[PDB]
């Protein structure tokens, strides 16, 4: 045949693959964690967002720590062959490097290593996209007036908000991270290169959102997600 | 509201 070139993913398997909605909201008594309002009208964006790019969508509601390990486990122990890809949305309580269960800690190492080169093998050479709305820390942003292949590879971690910092929900539309990553799926999965997309997810909560508080230390706020990007090739959503 | 995660 003609000249062929290898810049983007395979994404015409024929199933676009899992996405796995992990929605904590509400914490054990136990924890002292606060109820995270707001995060059903996130998962809901999610699952109908993910469900209109053609993806196998799960949505698992509450897990323990335990349970978030076992589901990411079993995921990761599927047949994956016949899928071009994988997504995992993470919606919870965290701190840099963690997301919790409804009973404490779970490390992101943990459950992204399930999905490595090495362990996966039905993943390897596939995106593999985790998408991570929690605090990173507690920094707040008073913003400014305007033949082989590494295990990493292959993994896009779409994070809500920059290191070290907090990650802003609103109870009614939800967090400002997945508000703004559904729209901008909606508009322009059949246009865009996935990471641009991103930038424009980038540049929505950057510039719409600031925060309200009655309490100062929390008022005025502003957030700027951060993408972290080990893929190899560029990403579109739909194929030819 | 706005509270944060």
């Amino acid at each position: 045949s003609g000249i062929s070139l290898d810049n983007s993913y395979k994404m015409d398997y024929p199933e676009m693959g899992l996405c796995i909605i992990i929605n904590n909201k509400n914490f054990h008594k136990s924890t002292g964690m606060t109820s995270r309002s707001g995060t059903d009208v996130d998962a809901a964006n999610l699952r109908e967002t993910f469900r209109n790019l053609k993806y196998e969508v799960r949505n698992k509601n509450d897990l323990t720590r335990e349970e978030i390990v076992e589901l990411m486990r079993d995921v990761s122990k599927e047949d994956h062959s016949k899928r071009s890809s994988f997504v995992c949305v993470l919606l919870s309580h965290g701190e840099e490097g963690i997301i919790f269960g409804t009973n404490g800690p779970v490390d992101l190492k943990k459950i992204t290593n399930f999905f490595r080169g090495d362990r996966c093998r039905s993943l390897t050479g596939k995106p593999k996209l985790f998408i991570i709305q929690a605090c990173r820390g507690t920094e707040l942003d008073c913003g400014i007036e305007t033949h082989k292949i590494p295990v990493e590879a292959d993994f896009l971690y779409a994070y809500s908000t920059a290191p070290g910092y907090y990650s802003w929900r609103n109870s009614k539309d939800g967090s400002w991270f997945i508000q703004s990553l559904c729209a901008m799926l909606k508009q322009y999965a059949d246009k865009l290169e996935f990471m641009h997309i991103l930038t424009r997810v980038n540049r929505k909560v950057a510039t719409e959102f600031e925060s309200f508080s009655f309490d100062a230390t929390f008022h005025a706020k502003k957030q700027i997600p951060c993408i972290v990007s080990m893929l190899t090739k560029e990403l579109y959503f739909y194929h030819q | 509201x706005d509270x944060x995660x």
